């Protein structure tokens, strides 16, 4: 049971806290969704290999450029998150998070994850974005960003419906094993 | 941690911690606020418990079982006694505010109407200065503690044996040496998240919305000061 470390990075409303909570609980928080995530060690068996995957969040550190890098030591896989209902959080991926993740974590695989994919069919989300001369992030836009930033892969999920969530963490484990 | 407190904070929320017929007597907006207040205290309990694992189990254990020089242990657990004192006093004030709020004949049913005053005292004056200086110190020695751990574990069999031994219980799965050090560094950046979500549901009593707005600003000023005072030391 090899031990590996996962760190999730991204803007404030990219849904990274919800994703970790939903993965670490599995049984959906119907009564109360917590504000913060402390840490978690998941037992994952992917492709017949057993791994202890430590999960960390960078929420609350987005404005503190000297505190934030203390999350990176010994990271084996990076989940680079953006929200599908926020095209601006996607344009901050190559400009802000990638130069920083590659500086502190060279050779560490990066998986680009488009969170909140359920909001593509949300008429209120489409209406709000249309007011700002915008549309929800298209799948090919996510794939094009992941190609341009040199990501190990592009994945989509929905913390609300749990759709795509297990597959993101199983693939992150596989990426962390590669050496 | 103590059994009395663990039970009081075992539930996933305030709405689940209190008796069902007590919850039923409150307005939804109160339940929403109380859930976030309960989370702030619950995470402060885990924060203090992490610091006690670092001091009693890891730090004292090494001194009483290994022939490590005290300078090495100081490098592994920087500012832990001082951090333990700050957060144990803060937790004591939070736990007392909850107990004062309990209904007679109950050890579970409570509503905390005032929190901002307690949050202003903690994050202002001498108490805030002590946290700013202790966290700027801790976070500057953070990397050097991880490298000292990795070096000692990969070179000393007696240290490896000690670490495998003390971390064997299931309750310490996410609480190894490096994990404790990162849990502590990340704690201060959780407060603005919790205080803003509590503030979001405290607009009913204007004296409280202002107290919480003041506390929110005090924490951001503290974080900005800790962040400015950081500069990575090396072994
Ligand atoms: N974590 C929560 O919000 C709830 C939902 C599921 C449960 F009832 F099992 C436990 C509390």
């Amino acid at each position: 049971a090899i031990r590996k470390k996962l760190v999730i990075v991204g803007d404030g409303a990219c849904g990274k806290t919800c994703l970790l909570i939903v993965f670490s609980k599995d049984q959906f928080p119907e009564v109360y969704v917590p504000t913060v995530f402390e840490n978690y060690v998941a037992d994952i068996e992917v492709d017949g290999k057993q791994v202890e995957l430590a999960l960390w969040d960078t929420a609350g550190q987005e404005d503190y450029d000297r505190l934030r890098p203390l999350s990176y030591p010994d990271t084996d896989v990076i989940l680079m998150c953006f929200s599908i209902d926020s095209p601006d959080s996607l344009e901050n991926i190559p400009e802000k998070w990638t130069p920083e993740v590659k500086h502190f974590c060279p050779n560490v695989p990066i998986i680009l994850v488009g969170n909140k994919k359920d909001l593509r069919n949300d008429e209120h989300t489409r209406r709000e974005l249309a007011k700002m001369k915008q549309e929800p992030v298209k799948p090919e836009e996510g794939r094009d960003m992941a190609n341009r930033i040199g990501a190990f892969g592009y994945m989509e999920c929905s913390a609300k419906t749990k759709d795509g969530v297990r597959e993101v963490f199983e693939m992150a484990t596989r990426a962390a094993l590669q050496a | 941690s103590m059994e009395m407190d663990e039970k009081d904070f075992a539930a996933d929320s305030w709405s689940l911690a209190v008796d069902s017929s007590f919850l039923q007597q409150h307005k939804k907006e109160v339940m929403k606020q109380q859930d976030v207040i309960y989370e702030l205290i619950q995470t402060e309990l885990h924060h203090v418990r992490t610091l006690k694992i670092m001091t009693r189990l890891f730090r004292t254990g090494m001194l009483e079982e290994l022939h490590l020089e005290p300078g090495v242990v100081q490098g592994l657990f920087p500012c832990v006694d001082e951090l333990s004192d700050i957060h144990t006093r803060f937790l004591s004030q939070l736990l007392e505010r909850r107990r004062q709020a309990l209904c007679p004949g109950s050890t579970r049913n409570f509503v905390i109407h005032r929190l901002g005053d307690l949050l202003i005292s903690q994050f202002s004056g001498p108490s805030a200065e002590q946290m700013c200086k202790t966290y700027s110190e801790f976070c500057s020695r953070h990397s050097k503690a991880l490298k000292l751990y990795k070096e000692l574990y990969a070179r000393d069999k007696r240290f490896q044996q000690f670490i495998r031994k003390v971390t064997r219980p299931a309750v310490l799965k996410r609480h190894g040496v490096q994990e404790c050090i990162l849990l502590v560094t990340q704690r201060i950046t959780k407060y603005p998240l919790l205080i803003s979500r509590i503030l979001q549901h405290s607009h009913g009593i204007e004296e409280e919305r202002q107290d919480l707005t003041t506390a929110l600003g005090l924490v951001k000023e503290l974080l900005s000061n800790v962040d400015e005072g950081i500069y990575q030391l090396e072994k």
